[PDB]
RNA sequence: CGGCCCCCUGGACGAAGACUGACGCUCAGGUGCGAAAGCGUGGGGAGCAAACAGGAUUAGAUACCCUGGUAGUCCACGCCGUAAACGAUGUCGACUUGGAGGUUGUGCCCUUGAGGCGUGGCUUCCGGAGCUAACGCGUUAAGUCGACCGCCUGGGGAGUAC
């Protein structure tokens, strides 16, 4: 899983009251970092399956709340996709 | 009727060969639950502390064995 | 004064050391052509006596339906096993519309006048229990009116 | 997911009836509090008590005559998967006339009586008998 | 009639350990101390005095009353009740079908009462000494059944109960006929098929004696009237 | 079970003693369980089944004794 | 009312679970089953063999009132276990109170060691002690007068397991069960158990704090096979029972009865 | 999926709070994972063992039994894409009497003791109403309802041919 004290950092940096953690964004940067992580598992083990179902899931989940940020909110969606270099 | 629960342990130590000498067998092997009572919880760790044990050098495998 | 109407009568069987032992099955129903109904399952080896214990059955545990008038107060379904039943009530002069065992139950209950579709299995016996669970289900205006706390002008 | 509530309320009912449960609450909303109403008018229900500020609990007071339950039947006919709307003169006869069909109208949610006096069909809710 | 403080004292109060309950008898108890189900005192006495009064009025109208209980422990004592207030009983096995079969039954009664006749009306005596034992041992075997039901003529017209799931046969044939039901029913008890349900220890000896008693008080009380 | 015959004992009492604790051990019934391979599958139908007859015999039968049987 | 609420914290507060506030009162006897009611949802099937006293017959009549005991309920219909354990929280009370002056002082007398300490009998109950406790020095009460009168003075008591060791004459003096498992075994030390249930096979006599023994068929008698240890010894009594064998690992001490 | 240890790693549950504010449910096509056997290339090969051989048995015995025994089972990386892949029971949500357990949290309580009173998660058995052709299911529904999808339309021919 991702450190605590990364998680943390994570927060403070997109989360806007910094006690906050739940915004969407917020939470999108988190699984993002999650994602980038769980990279470098995969390329060293690619049968390990199981992981990967948790991954997929995450980024399904990222997928779902960027979608969400898109039809609220465009130039914020705009904004965090810049901010992270999401493609889309 | 469990002694762990009782003495209220956070962890089995495998280091503790007495207390252990007590859930295994004359012939080496670990003793039931249904036998010795231990909560289920607390059984799973006994036994891990044995294996342990045995890995050391500290509980003999088997009676026979030398 | 009451009316009794053998639906049908059947031949069972019982197998044993020697060969087949035969007997016979009566079903009956009986009504007093207004709201008491009451069919009878009996059985014997003859099947005189068979359809005598039928009808007894029948005079015994008989059952009370609201008819408003000739016909029924309003559609309703009665199921039981296989035999799913629905029955409609109908204007002075249609007769019963009703096909069998049916029939037979409606006629003794002193309907004259109802649309009735046996959907569903067509067994005599379980077809007439759906009927009769049918019709005592069916409740009337006044009683409906009696469970709301109303007027029989207020629910029309 | 919860998809139907009206529907999912009037599960609620039939299962308190069968279950000679005296009162059934459930999450309020309008046009199921409007519903209650409707009932309590038609006198299926002894009363309705809704409850809350934030989020409100409706609680309806379920009837019992002679033993049995007073709702012998009640089903939805309008439903999310498929909708039912009646112009006034299609408007339906529950039991003929001895139930009642709630039906949400321009001028509000009424029993089909109502309905067809005022002159207007609608939205066709639940069939009670 | 019957007042709360007796009944404590008697022990109506206590019922049956909480995993053999009915959850039918959730309304009549009051709550469970040390594992054991406390019935509704409070609830209980109303419904008994109600009971009472209605078989009163029964007794009124030269009811039948018949009084079951095949416990054993109250055997002894429910006859005692039913011979108090001259009324039937059946303090041994309720037979399958007594009422619902009542004209098969009718024709043991009457066997009954001829070999009893045989016993001691006739004073003939001379008899085969082994056919003379079994019948003797029929004359004992029939009484034990029918003794308190052999004047009874015909049905009878409300039906008392010490245990309704002991006596659920009997209950269930006075349903079927629509004779009234008065029953003592304890929490593991079904009381569905009892008319007048009596909210009370089944198994306690003295709380059954109690039960019985005012019963027996009120069918006299009703027989005056 | 490894086992020394204590001083002024008898031999039919070691053995006795010994076989108690062979008993004990379970071999005889472990070797009987390792002359054949059984299928997973086997292996698991016997133990579930076993567990069903034990359960059968606790409850349904204890069902029954409350009832007198004469 | 709130006075039945109020009576039921009454009734609470005027009873508690064990064999303890002496309340039943004898409302049938007969042989061999008597009978209470000691305020519970039943009363008890009481044998007749916890109500006789030290020679063999019956001591209470109708109206007479012992405490029973409590905290198991309901196995079909009825209500308890038995007194006479009541009598040994007595006993224990007893036993207690010479902490107090540093001497209790009853009669004791101590003929033999079954397990090597003479038995003390206090009024009807006969206790086992370890051997030590019957003689204050080296005594030995074998050259004493049979079955000799003096009280016990205590010597040694195991305090979970009860075996009490007590000092006849000399009047002028004055987890748990499996660790240390090598006090009642080296080969055929004798204990005085109850027996708690006969499952067919054996007869699970169990006493010594916490712990269990089976006697199982094979000994029970001098027969073998046709004996149905039902039969044979009891229901809830104290014997005779040694070890013959323990186990401390796979907690099997395997007693046995035809020594 | 089962010895023990370490490294990397996914999910579940509980405890309180704090936050986000319908972001949800289902899903034709699509994508992935998918026992055993089987295939490819390269390793390995103790035991077991299709095939095969011999010895029995038998009327025969291309089987069962016995003695041997090679693919295979084991590892790496690919493919295969099926099984009584079963709870023969799609997924998600709501509601409706009870009892006896197991397991894993957690709150209070003199833990006066292995306990006492709750409250959550997953789970085994029995059984009520109801349901069911019956068998049975029964708060983990096969009950009472809603949302979406998948699938069935007499047996064979055939899950075969093209």
């Amino acid at each position: 899983s991702l450190s605590t004290e990364a998680t943390a950092k994570i927060v403070s940096e997109f989360g806007r009251d910094a006690n906050d953690t739940g915004s969407t964004e917020v939470q999108v940067a988190l699984l993002t970092a999650q994602i980038n992580h769980l990279q470098g598992h995969f390329a060293e083990h690619k049968k390990d399956h199981h992981s990967r179902r948790g991954l997929l899931r995450m980024v399904s989940q990222r997928r779902k709340l960027l979608d969400y940020l898109k039809r609220k909110d465009v130039a914020r969606y705009t904004q965090l996709i810049e901010r992270l270099g999401l493609r889309r | 009727f469990c002694r762990f629960t009782a003495e209220g342990v956070q962890e089995i130590d495998y280091k503790d060969i007495a207390t252990l000498k007590n859930y295994i067998t004359e012939s080496g092997k670990i003793v039931p639950s249904r036998i010795t009572g231990t909560r289920a919880k607390y059984q799973r760790q006994l036994a891990r502390a044995i294996k342990r044990a045995r890995y050391l050098s500290l509980l003999p495998y088997t009676d026979r064995h030398q | 004064e009451l009316q009794e109407k053998l639906i049908a009568v059947n031949r069972v069987s019982k197998t044993v050391k020697g060969g087949r032992i035969f007997s016979f099955t009566a079903l009956t129903v009986v009504g007093d052509g207004n709201g008491r109904v009451g069919f009878g399952y009996g059985k014997a080896r003859e099947v005189p006596a068979a359809i005598q214990k039928a009808m007894e059955k029948a005079r015994r545990n008989m059952i009370n339906v609201a008819l408003n008038n000739g016909t029924l107060q309003h559609p309703v379904k009665g199921v039981h096993t296989g035999s799913r039943v629905f029955m409609q009530p109908a204007s002075e002069g249609t007769g019963i519309i009703a096909g069998g065992a049916m029939r037979a139950v409606l006629e003794v209950a002193g309907v004259h006048n109802v649309l009735a579709k046996a959907y569903g299995s067509t067994n005599p016996i379980n077809v007439v229990r759906a009927t009769i669970d049918g019709l005592e289900n069916m409740n009337s205006p006044e009683m409906v009116a009696a469970k709301r706390g109303k007027s029989v002008e207020e629910i029309l | 997911s919860m998809q139907d509530p009206i529907a999912d309320m009037l599960t609620r009912i039939r299962n308190g009836q069968a279950a000679n449960k005296a009162a059934v609450t459930m999450p309020s909303s309008k046009l199921k509090v409007a519903i209650a109403n409707v009932l309590k008018e038609e006198g299926f229900i002894e009363d309705f008590k809704v409850e809350g500020d934030t989020k409100p609990e409706l609680e309806l007071t379920l009837k019992y005559f002679q033993g049995k339950a007073v709702v012998e039947s009640i089903q939805r006919v309008s439903r999310p998967g498929l909708r039912i709307y009646k112009r006034k003169d299609e408007l339906p006869k529950v039991m003929a006339g001895l139930g009642i069909a709630v039906v949400s109208t321009s001028k509000g949610v009424m029993t089909d009586r109502a309905a067809r006096q005022a002159g207007l069909g609608g939205e066709i809710i639940c069939y009670v008998a | 009639t019957v007042s709360m403080r007796d009944m404590l004292k008697a022990g109506v109060h206590f019922g049956h350990q909480t995993r053999y309950w009915n959850p039918k008898m959730k309304p009549f108890i009051f709550g469970a101390r040390n594992k054991v189900h406390i019935i509704n005192l409070e609830k209980t006495v109303p419904m008994f005095n109600e009971a009472l009064a209605e078989l009163n009025k029964i007794a009124s109208r030269k009811g039948k009353i018949l009084f079951v209980g095949t416990k054993r422990a109250a055997s002894e004592a429910v006859k005692d009740a039913a011979l108090s207030c001259d009324q039937f009983f059946v303090n041994h096995r309720w037979l399958g079908g007594m009422l619902t079969n009542w004209k098969t039954v009718r024709q043991s009664i009457k066997r009954l009462k001829d070999l009893e006749t045989q016993s001691q009306d006739g004073t003939f005596d001379k008899l085969t000494k082994k056919e003379a034992l079994m019948r003797t041992r029929e004359l004992e075997k029939l009484e034990n059944s029918l003794g308190g039901i052999k004047d009874m003529g015909g049905l009878p017209d409300a039906l008392f109960v010490i245990d309704a799931d002991h006596e659920h046969i009997a209950i269930k044939e006075a349903n079927n006929l629509g004779i009234p039901v008065f029953a003592i029913v304890d929490t593991n008890s079904d009381p569905d098929g009892v008319d007048f349900v009596i909210p009370g220890n089944d198994d306690a000896i003295r709380a059954v004696t109690l039960y019985l008693g005012a019963v027996a008080a009120t069918v006299r009380e009703g027989r005056s009237q | 079970p490894v086992i020394k015959v204590r001083e002024n004992e008898p031999f039919d009492v070691a053995l006795r003693r010994f076989k108690r604790s062979c008993e004990k051990a379970g071999v005889l019934a472990e070797v009987r369980r390792r002359e054949f391979y059984e299928k997973p599958t086997t292996e698991r139908k016997r133990a579930k089944a076993s567990a069903v007859k034990r359960h059968a015999k606790k409850l349904a039968r204890e069902n029954a004794r409350r009832t007198r049987l004469y | 009312e709130s006075f039945a609420q109020l009576f039921e914290e009454s009734l609470k507060e005027i009873e508690t679970r064990p064999g303890s506030i002496v309340r039943g009162v004898v409302v049938a006897i007969d042989k061999d089953v008597v009978l209470v009611d000691a305020g519970l949802k039943s009363e008890s099937a009481i044998p007749a063999e916890q109500f006789k006293n030290a020679q063999g017959e019956l001591e209470i009549q109708v109206g007479d009132e012992v405490d029973v005991a409590l905290d198991a309920v309901e196995d079909g219909f009825g209500e308890t276990l038995l007194s006479r354990e009541k009598a040994k929280r007595h006993e224990a009370w007893i036993t207690l109170e010479k902490a107090y002056e540093d001497a209790e002082t009853v009669t004791g007398v101590i003929n033999g060691k079954v397990k090597g300490g003479f038995t003390v009998e206090l009024n009807g109950i006969r206790a086992f002690l370890p051997g030590s406790l019957v003689d204050v020095r080296p005594v030995r009460d074998t050259l004493h007068l049979e079955g000799k009168e003096l009280e016990f003075k205590v010597i040694k008591l195991d305090q979970k397991r009860n075996n009490v060791v007590v000092s006849r004459r000399a009047v002028i003096e004055s987890e748990d069960p499996w660790v240390a498992i090598a006090k009642r075994y080296p080969e055929g030390t004798k204990l005085t158990g109850r027996v708690t249930n006969l499952t067919d096979y054996g007869c699970f006599v169990e006493i010594e704090e916490g712990v269990e023994g089976l006697v199982h068929v094979s000994e029970m008698d001098w027969t073998n096979k046709n004996i149905h240890p039902s039969k044979v010894v009891n229901v809830g009594d104290v014997v005779e029972v040694m070890v013959l064998d323990i186990d401390e690992e796979r907690r099997r001490i395997s007693l046995g009865l035809k020594q």
